[PDB]
């Protein structure tokens, strides 16, 4: 007769990925043109 | 390095400014004082 309970991690070093990793599809996304708001910042700084 | 972009590009906000004062030889100092009588007209004087 054996009766006990255990809980184990998903060892995220090995497993834990295999997902979408929402970094991508957003880092390759507008991060450049949104950064390009340097144009507007320069505009406001000129009149500042 | 097998990178999509061949050259690293930086866009520094470059700002230069030159300015002068052009003050003449004069005495904006002690002479820049409030009315000598002020509220002490009770003190008698004619030469001051």
């Amino acid at each position: 007769d054996i009766n006990f309970y255990t809980r184990q991690v998903i060892d995220p070093r090995l497993c834990g990925g295999l997902a979408f990793s929402p970094k991508l599809n957003l880092f390759r996304y507008l991060d450049a043109m949104s950064l390009s708001w340097n144009r507007s910042r320069l505009k406001i700084s000129r009149a500042t | 390095w097998n990178l999509d972009q061949e050259n690293l590009v930086s866009q520094p906000r470059h700002n230069v400014m030159v300015k002068s004062k052009l003050s003449p030889e004069n005495n904006i100092g002690k002479t820049l004082s409030v009315n000598p009588f002020t509220t002490a007209w009770e003190l008698l004087t004619l030469s001051f």
